[PDB]
DNA sequence: GCAGATATCACTCAGCACGA
DNA sequence: TCGTGCTGAGTGATATCTGCTTTGGGTGGGTGGGTGGGTTGAGGCAAT
């Protein structure tokens, strides 16, 4: 039964129905349906189970929305409006509005004879502090993407993501069920709460971008299913669980930080106001069904590829960043952390033929390409940018002067004695502990409170 | 009916091919470049990994004793350094290998481990990597992410070679001879130079001491490399699917069933072996002499089955002076000297020669040293 | 999660939040509460909706209810000095809601 | 006999077995004599058992009365006995290459009912026999494989006024506490003291039942701390074999639940019950 | 049911048979005198050597009057010539030589009144296999006979579970594998025997299927005429029953193709081949491989689908001394004379356990082997653990899940606490082999006390309240975690067992890795030799052999010498001496080493090791005098270096 | 095809009255 | 005083008939097979 008409404190009721002949495979799970059918019970004190005879499907789900659509894409300003449509109703954050469009364009799919098909999907990080409409972004893209999943973090586990293998009831054989990836197949999953996640499900989902197939194929049985999906994450933020390699999957990063203009805490509050005591949609703006629609048919129509003189200069860009960081290297001892990495430079294509694809052209130009470097430069770089070793080098060396072997101390005691000193922070503190606690040389006992010595 | 969806037999002129190569007094470099010819640098890891799949002999005593013979590499480096395509091409190039990576080994477990079912707790004995692995090779994955249990369960295979189940009302031995290689990234995110590589690592001596040979390598930035692997990542983007309009929406005929030997040179794919016959000098235009993937899969199965070296005591008076140049000058311990007498024997059977002779003592010293220091 | 006596197929039961909808939801001694449990109550503090997967009855259920917590600060008393962060043990996301 | 050398030959002969009760069932009535009254004339008559079979008539046995089939079993004037099945676990050292050691069924009627408790070493005497077993409930079918069993007769558990004269003629002896504490652990040498105390543990204080507040109980516990090598853990030892009842558990291989008692399931039974512990 | 016309004939067969029987000549006829030992009552199992029937037949073919193909037709189809076989000894079977008992005969006084009633009422019998005592077994053909006489032999080839299909039913073939499960012996009865309490007759009644349906009236004759429906019972006193075994045989490792599972194949054992399948054993197991129809109801709604088994009908078993059986533990490894000496010693495990009125006295002999990684320990240690016919390789750790002593786990399907025994369990009467001894947690750091106090493992946990027998040596090694020792620092300082452990060890070494060039240079000469011809560069010695080896350590380990007044003296008079010394040495916080009377049983235990090696009685004053030796040189050598 | 519970029909026996 | 032919009555054997599953659960198994079906949740205890 529909949501709306469920009356409040009761549950959702289910009903049984068949269908004949040039009536399957109509429907798919989750979409409206109206029915016309026959109301009739079959046997199973003296009650029968009631069911339907389907006899008619009409769902909710030509050439004239081709011509709207065509001249749709004439506009001159398409991009712009594009971007405005994301979140009408959140205000600042443009660059990751742009970012957010391009996730939801995507980029074309690469495939070659050999068997090396590289990725084609497009993920994103957003990692700012609370307050900052993280939640109301990740809904929006769901409920404007034709196919999306919206899914919480702690909420769910790593049977709800990727895939987990169970067994049928009725028939007691082990078989595969997919998750939220699965189920995402060929659309976009919004993920919530990236922290709360559990180690061993952020690792899945590691596995599962990176292959966009989860490889789930044992148990009894031995079957593959395809995730090719894009990954919208919103994570809190980390103040390493949040190692820098799972950063460096995501194609782009994203640190939301409202700056304490007068003026803008002005906007911000008349913007709300304005929300709460209340529509362009005149060149302006799309409703979330048209652009729905816009982005069914550029995501089948069109896969628009680089040009020869666009990948020249987009050679000569990432020259040019592997030099500004040169330049930046004004230190002669201390060593620049990276400039940037094989795996960021494909990341800064495919978001060029996001572009390309959202105007229909077939081929991306300069312009195209100085867009993806602007908007690259103010997510990730910054980002990343947003001695120390050598510091730690003297923490571990106090940390096991101190403590003999078999000795143990409290962690908060260690903290009291270096980190409230001031001699080292605390972000030196849970690295060097996690190196040395890796290696074997320590314990973590009472859950990191007390640390024990295990050996030189 | 069913109509479907490891080894090559050698014919008479293969093996008379391979002779003809094995003469050749510069045969090593050839094979070695052979493999990964993408790959920029790193060309002493690629002389250790032929040496590897090719192994050494193993002996075994009257007593029961056991000398291993099979050599095992780990790699150690900053990211983006090529370990998962050395990976990838060590796989393509094996007989035998299982990319297990050691972040939780979803599918096949790393080791053996008993299961039983939910209900009808049906034992049964699952073989994990290691065991699938007999007289062949591993490649492990991540080597940093084990935990605890996979630590202890590889120590052991290592040590030993064989596996011996005694759980579960089980009691059996499962033999586990292989090669391991493996790839492990640092604790920081990056290799620091002013500490030993067991310190940017976070394993035991024990695991460590186990892998015969071990590798650190950094990503260093040089201009002209920037621009070639910059170039060389972008043409296979513009690079397509050949069939249809370019760039557009992507989508056997029986059952029952000389550029073969050498590769006719492509800018494309071999790239920086040409750098390598050049000796690091990008202007040098020696196209070299490579060698098919397929052929060399011959060489190395001909090789491994046929060739069987014994130490011979002029190699013998050169691993000794060596061995004990390194103990007693510029810690080293006494199992580096299995490890002379095993690369001796595997680059003897590179030269199709029965008996180790003085060069390939030379040679796997020199591999030695550079293994150990830089 | 129940089974039917009578069609023998698996129904859902609604759970305390859910009972509480359009309605109040009164929580006392709220700091003593598991991590887990208090994860649980995040989604109805915001979302206003609580997803279930058990048995294969995937569906999301309404629950748009207003809650009151008591507790009291962490190590018994209320230190005048110190900020509200450290006083009670409660993550600065629920603190905002 | 072995629990593992009864061949086929050996049916129906008496055997002598030895082994550790792992598990008795409750009693079980086993019919005797069987009552049966007519309907009619509500004439009551007494028929025996034969083989499991109860010999019932075709009519009733008066001649004035001889309605067939009117006959009916009182089930509780029946005359009945007494029957009970034990699993019997052979000793552990006759397991020849360490598997799982094999059990043999048993059962016993009337005096020998509740005389096996659970985990005790017995020996027992009886017939080896052999029965089938029915292939469903609902037929007479047979399965060719016979269940085998031992039909027990004999079981076995593995103060005169003479000895109460004698243990006087000892307490007269004027050194008796000296002869007591050098007896108690003869093998220990100069520990005179840590001997007699160890002694006045096992006989204990006095008990005294106390209405008006709370049973005192006389229960004397000792503390033997020392240096290692001298003899605490034989002690331990010498004392644990002496007396009637006692657990040798250790540091670190104990419990704090395991000490006193464990909440459990039965399987059999499905209840709620619980285990005693080292202490209990 | 269409006949049809086979190229066999049974009347040839059975007269070649029976003409096999009384005329092969392998002394009068070898068959004969076998069926005459059973008459005797002395054998009750006769095999038939199917190379006899070979040779036979050759024989025949030779002189020119040639026969049917025997051979072949017994494998083809084996379940028929059973039957024949049988037949045909019991046509020929020769009256009795020996005094039969005939007194606890219940089948002779059965069938003596059942013959003389039978006359008696003929005036004015019983199935011939319930008389049988004998089993008839096949022997398969041996491939040196098949190949001498140029036949090709089918029955003895071995075969894999994977290669048996259902083109070999009903033949006799061999199967090699390893069996993984065996039953109880349970009586499978043959011929039921029933009596009729109006006639005093006796009817008996064949079984030879899974299930059978008793008999309840009277089928004699006696209650034929006379028309009573007398009731039959079962008698078991007077039926026919024989021995019945169920194992599974499964696929070794190196038959299994790649990306399959093993597989199992049922065997049923009958007769007096019973018992001679243990778990866990290679064998080549020769049967008939037959189907198992089903009855009833069953045997509708099963289908065509045939449950098969192999009847088993042979099986087949894949089957100065000090100095000199010292430098012999490990002959590769190089150095270490004394070390080597001291596992000598361990492997002999030299003790005469006493136990008096109750006291009892350890006799094992725990060494540990501490130092720096790159000496000769762990190949020392396999060496040494290896050499023993029992013994256990394991890791600090302990044995997978469970650690060393022992652990209570949930049951993952019945959910009770079961208790599974660790590694040293597994090592019970021999000596378990721990490397990386560091690596214990609290729980084995705390229990391995009591193992080596006293043989035994007590737990009292949730449910689990018993104590595990453990009667087994401890040899240990343990390394620094990142380099090499530092002899100035204390050995506590290095490693993380605490003191006290090692104060139980009898013998404590501390091998050191000095770099020289002078040692290298031999180091390596020597393992060179070794890895050039698999021996020694020495000629001085000639290494003894393995088994002899093993032969004289179990020689040694069955001796029990005892000891004396003479050497007793002497043996207090050193304790004495070590415990004057210690009086001096307690200033060191690293003399964990301190003489306790532990030194001086540890003595005694190491001059009877001693005095066992000599194969003598009598411990003399040489034994004492090395073993003080060993315990001096273990800790001077490795406390003052 | 097989065992078990159930109901159908046919055959033979002890009483009865009369006639010998 | 008595002998025998006719009758009603009641078992014995035999004719048709239903049924041949049945059942939730791991001391019923997986060579009995998934078209015969099995879809928790709190609380206690060892490891640490
Ligand atoms: N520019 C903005 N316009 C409107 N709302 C905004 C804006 N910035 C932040 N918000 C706030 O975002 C809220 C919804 O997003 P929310 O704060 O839950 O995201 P979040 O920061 O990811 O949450 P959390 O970090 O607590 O999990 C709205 O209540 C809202 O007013
Ligand atoms: N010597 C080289 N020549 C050419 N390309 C190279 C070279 N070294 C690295 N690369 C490039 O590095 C890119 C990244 O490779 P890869 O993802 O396997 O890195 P990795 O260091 O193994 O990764 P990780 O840090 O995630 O473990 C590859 O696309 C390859 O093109
Ligand atoms: N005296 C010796 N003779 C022969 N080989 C030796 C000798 N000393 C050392 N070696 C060699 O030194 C190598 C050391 O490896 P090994 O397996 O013995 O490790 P280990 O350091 O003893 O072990 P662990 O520290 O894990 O207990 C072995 O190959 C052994 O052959
Ligand atoms: N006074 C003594 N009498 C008899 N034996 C002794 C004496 N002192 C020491 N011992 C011997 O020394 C050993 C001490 O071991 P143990 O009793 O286990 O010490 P603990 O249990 O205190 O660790 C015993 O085996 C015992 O034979
Ligand atoms: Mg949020
Ligand atoms: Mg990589
Ligand atoms: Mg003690
Ligand atoms: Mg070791
Ligand atoms: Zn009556
Ligand atoms: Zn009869």
């Amino acid at each position: 039964e529909i949501p709306e008409l469920v009356p409040v404190g009761e549950m959702p009721r289910n009903l049984t129905m068949t269908c004949d002949r040039y009536l399957t495979n109509k429907v798919i799970p989750g979409t409206r349906v109206t029915i016309v059918g026959i109301y009739s019970i079959y046997n199973s004190v003296a009650i029968r189970t009631p069911y339907i005879k389907i006899l008619g499907i009409q769902s909710d789900v030509t050439e004239e929305e081709e011509e709207e659509f065509l001249q749709l894409s004439r506009n001159p300003k398409l991009y712009e409006i594009l971007t405005n449509s994301i979140a009408p109703s959140i205000f600042g954050n443009e660059d990751i509005k742009k970012a957010i469009v391009c996730l939801l364009m995507g980029g074309s799919k690469k495939i070659l004879p050999d068997g090396m098909r590289l990725r084609g999907d497009i993920n994103v990080l957003l990692l700012g502090d609370p307050g900052t409409a993280k939640s109301q972004l990740l809904k929006f893209v769901e409920k404007v993407s034709p196919i999306a999943v919206y899914t919480s973090g702690k909420g769910s586990s790593a049977a709800g993501l990727t895939a987990s293998v169970q067994r049928d009831p009725m028939t007691r054989e082990f078989y595969l069920e997919g998750g939220a990836m699965v189920l995402a197949d060929g659309g976009v999953v919004c993920i919530d709460e990236f922290d709360k996640m559990r180690d061993e499900d952020r690792v899945a989902i590691h596995e599962a971008m990176e292959q966009q197939t989860i490889s789930i194929a044992k148990a009894g049985i031995t079957t593959v299913l395809n995730s090719r999906t894009s990954v919208l994450a919103a994570a809190n933020p980390i103040y390493i669980d949040f190692q820098t390699t799972i950063l460096s999957r995501f194609d782009m990063i994203f640190i939301v930080k409202d700056d304490h203009n007068e003026e803008r805490d002005i906007s911000i509050a008349n913007h709300v106001i304005n929300i709460h005591t209340g529509q362009e949609e005149n060149g302006s703006e799309i409703s979330i069904e048209k652009m729905k629609r816009y982005i069914t048919y550029c995501r089948l129509k069109c896969a628009p590829r680089l040009s020869p003189q666009a990948a020249e200069k987009l050679s000569s860009n990432f020259v040019t960043i592997r030099k500004q960081l040169l330049i930046n290297e004004l230190e002669s001892t201390e060593r620049s952390s990276i400039p940037i990495t094989i795996r960021q430079l494909e990341a800064i294509i495919r978001i060029t033929e996001s572009l390309a694809k959202l105007e229909l052209s077939p081929i991306a130009q300069e312009r195209h390409v100085d867009e993806a470097i602007r908007l690259f430069q103010a997510s990730t770089m910054d980002a990343a940018s947003q001695t120390s070793l050598s510091e730690i080098r003297r923490f571990e060396q106090e940390l096991k002067r101190r403590l003999p072997i078999g000795w143990s101390t409290s962690y908060q005691t260690l903290r009291r004695e270096f980190v409230d000193t001031h001699r080292f922070s605390q972000l030196a503190l849970d690295k060097a502990l996690y190196a040395l606690e890796k290696h074997e040389t320590i314990q973590l006992r009472h859950q990191g409170q007390n640390i024990y010595r295990s050996g030189v | 009916t069913v109509y479907p969806l490891a080894r090559q037999m050698l014919t008479d002129f293969d093996i008379r091919n391979i002779n003809k190569l094995s003469k050749k007094k510069d045969i090593f470099d050839i094979l070695s470049q052979s493999l990964a010819p993408s790959i920029y640098g790193h060309d002493h890891i690629k002389k250790a990994i032929l040496l590897m799949l090719m192994g050494g002999v193993e002996k075994n005593l009257e007593n029961g004793s056991h000398l291993r013979g099979d050599i095992n590499i780990l790699m150690v480096g900053d990211p983006s350094t090529a370990k998962s395509q050395l990976l990838r091409f060590v796989l393509n190039t094996a007989s035998l290998a299982i990319a297990t990576t050691g972040r939780g080994s979803s599918g096949v477990g790393l080791t053996a481990a008993v299961t039983t079912d939910r209900e009808t707790g049906e034992r049964r004995l699952e073989a994990g990597a290691m065991v699938l692995a007999d007289r062949g090779v591993v490649c492990i994955d991540e080597f940093d992410k084990m935990t605890d249990v996979d630590r202890v369960a590889i120590h052991e295979v290592m040590e030993q070679q064989t596996v011996t189940i005694a759980k579960a009302g089980i009691h059996t031995t499962l033999n586990a001879r292989c090669s391991v290689i493996a790839a492990a990234n640092p604790v920081f995110g990056q290799y620091d130079v002013n500490r030993d590589p067991h310190q940017n690592i976070a394993l035991p001596d024990s695991l460590l001491s186990r892998f015969d040979l071990l590798f650190v390598v950094t990503d260093d930035i040089n201009e002209i490399r920037d621009r070639s692997i910059s170039e060389h990542v972008l043409r296979t983007h513009r690079y397509l699917p050949p069939g249809y309009l370019e760039g557009e929406p992507v989508r056997s005929l029986a059952v029952g069933e000389e550029d073969h030997v050498f590769e006719k040179f492509n800018p494309l794919l071999q790239a920086g072996a040409k750098l390598a016959k050049n000796k690091g000098n990008y202007n040098g235009t020696e196209i070299p002499k490579l060698v098919t993937i397929p052929f060399l899969r011959k060489y190395v199965q001909y090789a491994k089955e046929r060739v069987i070296p014994q130490l011979t005591q002029e190699a013998i008076n050169v691993i000794v002076k060596n061995y004990t140049d390194l103990r007693n000058d510029d810690p080293i311990t006494a199992r580096t000297l299995e490890t002379l007498i095993r690369l001796a024997t595997a680059h003897a059977k590179v030269r199709l020669s029965k008996t180790v002779n003085k060069v390939d003592a030379k040679v796997a010293a020199n591999l030695l040293r550079f293994a150990l220091l830089g | 999660v129940r089974k039917d006596p009578i069609t023998k197929e698996w129904t859902l039961e609604g759970g305390a939040l859910v009972l509480a909808d359009k309605g109040v939801c009164l929580i006392d001694e709220f700091d003593k509460m598991n991590d887990q449990d208090r994860t649980s109550i995040h989604e109805a503090m915001e979302q206003q909706s609580i997803s279930i997967s058990k048995a294969g009855i995937v569906t999301t259920l309404q629950a748009r209810c207003s809650i009151i917590a008591a507790a009291n600060p962490n190590g018994g008393r209320y230190n005048s000095t110190l900020p509200l962060a450290q006083n009670v043990s409660l993550t600065e996301p629920i603190l905002s809601r | 006999k072995g629990m593992r050398e009864l061949n086929p030959n050996d049916i129906d002969k008496l055997i002598n077995l030895k082994g550790l009760v792992l598990r008795s069932t409750p009693v079980i009535p086993d019919m005797k004599v069987a009552f049966f009254k007519c309907n009619v004339c509500d004439h009551t008559m007494a028929v025996e058992i034969d083989r499991g079979v109860i010999q019932e008539p075709a009519r009733c046995e008066r001649i004035d009365c001889n309605e067939p089939n009117s006959m009916s079993l009182i089930h509780n004037r029946c005359s009945f006995a007494d029957k009970q099945v034990i699993k019997l676990q052979e000793t552990p050292d006759f397991v020849p290459d360490g598997q799982t050691p094999h059990s043999i069924s048993l059962c016993v009627y009337d005096e020998l009912v509740d005389s096996c408790r659970a985990g005790d070493r017995i020996e027992v005497t009886g017939t080896f026999r052999s029965i089938p077993i029915r292939a469903n409930s609902r037929q007479r079918v047979l399965k060719s494989l016979y269940k085998t069993y031992v039909d027990v007769v004999h079981v076995k558990k593995v103060i005169t006024d003479q000895d109460l004269a004698k243990i006087r003629e000892v307490a007269a002896r004027e050194d008796l506490y000296s002869l007591l504490a050098r007896s108690i652990a003869p093998s220990i040498y100069e520990l005179e003291d840590v001997k007699k105390g160890i002694l006045l543990q096992l006989f204990g204080g006095t008990n005294k039942t106390f209405t008006k507040g709370g049973r005192y109980r006389g229960d004397i516990n000792i503390l033997l701390c020392g240096d290692p090598s001298t003899s605490k853990s034989q002690i331990l030892q010498y004392v644990h074999k002496i007396t009637p009842r006692g657990v040798y558990t250790s540091g670190k291989g104990s419990s704090a639940v395991g000490l006193t008692a464990y909440i459990t399931r039965d399987v059999d039974t499905k209840q709620l019950v619980l285990e005693s512990g080292a202490l209990v | 049911l269409p006949s049809i016309q086979l190229p066999v004939d049974y009347n040839n067969l059975f007269n070649e048979i029976t003409d096999f029987l009384v005329t092969f000549k392998q002394k009068g006829p070898k068959y004969m005198a076998m069926l005459q030992k059973v008459a005797n009552r002395e054998l009750n199992s006769v095999i038939i050597d199917l190379d006899d029937i070979l040779q036979y037949q050759n024989e025949k073919f030779l002189q020119g009057t040639q026969a049917d193909d025997l051979v072949s037709a017994i494998q083809q189809n084996a379940n028929h010539f059973t039957e024949l076989f049988c037949r045909a000894i019991d046509n020929n079977m020769p009256l009795p030589t020996k005094e039969i008992d005939y007194k606890d005969d219940v089948l002779d006084v059965i069938l003596n009144q059942r013959r003389l009633r039978n006359e008696r009422m003929l005036s004015d019998l019983f199935p011939p296999n319930l008389t049988r005592r004998y089993f008839l077994y096949f022997k398969p053909l041996s491939q040196n006979c098949a190949r001498r006489y140029r036949k090709k032999a089918i029955s003895s080839k071995p075969l894999s579970v994977r290669q048996i299909k259902g083109d070999f039913l009903g033949q006799l073939i061999t199967v090699r594998g390893i069996i993984t499960r065996v039953s109880d012996v349970k009586p499978a009865v043959e011929v039921i025997a029933y009596t009729c309490d109006q006639c005093g007759y006796e009817v008996f009644q064949e079984v030879n299927s899974r299930t059978f349906t008793p008999l309840s009236e009277c089928t004699s004759e006696e209650c034929s005429q006379n028309q009573t429906k007398g009731q039959l019972f079962m008698s078991t006193r007077a039926s026919k029953f024989s021995a019945f075994q169920e194992c599974k045989i499964q696929e070794l490792s190196q038959q299994v193709p790649v990306g399959h599972i093993p597989r199992s194949l049922n065997i049923h054992v009958n007769g007096t081949l019973v018992r001679s399948l243990s778990p866990g054993d290679i064998v080549d197991v020769t049967g008939i491989f037959l189907p198992a129809p089903y009855t009833g109801f069953k045997a509708l709604k099963a289908g065509l689908l045939t449950e098969t088994y192999l009847e088993a009908q042979f099986v087949r078993q894949h089957k100065d001394v000090y100095n000199r059986l010292a430098k012999s533990i490990a002959p590769e490894i190089y150095g270490n004379l004394d070390v080597k000496k001291a596992l000598l010693l361990l492997l002999v495990g030299g003790v005469d356990k006493r136990v008096g009125d109750g006291m009892k006295i350890r006799g094992d002999i725990n060494v540990c082997l501490m130092g720096d990684p790159g000496v000769a320990k762990s190949q020392l240690l396999k060496a040494i653990c290896k050499i023993s016919p029992r013994g256990v390789y394991t890791t600090g750790k302990g044995s997978s899940g469970v650690g060393l002593t022992a652990a209570v786990m949930k049951d993952p399907v019945t959910d009770e606490m079961i208790l599974e025994g660790g590694a040293l369990v597994l090592a019970d009467n021999g000596i378990c082999c721990i490397d990386e001894f560091d690596k214990m947690d609290e729980s084995d750091r705390t229990a391995i006390h009591e193992v080596m106090e006293q043989q035994t493992i007590s737990i009292s946990k949730a449910g689990i309240n018993t104590t595990l027998n453990a009667r087994t040596s401890i040899l240990a090694a343990a390394n620094p975690l990142y380099g090499r020792y530092n002899p100035r620092l204390s050995p506590l300082d290095n490693i993380n067992l605490p003191a006290a452990l090692l104060s139980r060890f009898d013998i404590l070494f501390l091998m050191l890795d000095i770099p020289s060039r002078d040692d290298d240079e031999k180091l390596a000469e020597h393992v060179t030799y070794v890895h050039m011809h698999n021996k020694q560069p020495d000629l001085d010695f000639t290494p003894v052999e393995p088994s002899k080896m093993r032969e004289y350590i179990a020689y040694a380990k069955t001796k029990r010498p005892v000891m004396s007044e003479a050497v007793n003296d002497y043996v207090v008079q050193a304790y004495i001496r070590l415990r004057q010394d210690s009086k001096r040495e307690m200033d060191s916080k690293f003399s964990f080493g301190q003489a306790t009377p532990r030194t001086l049983l540890g003595i005694i235990r190491l001059s009877q090791a001693l005095a066992k090696l000599r194969l003598a009685d009598m411990v003399d004053i040489d034994d004492v005098e090395e073993a003080l030796r060993l315990v001096r040189v273990s800790k001077e050598s490795l406390y003052q270096e």
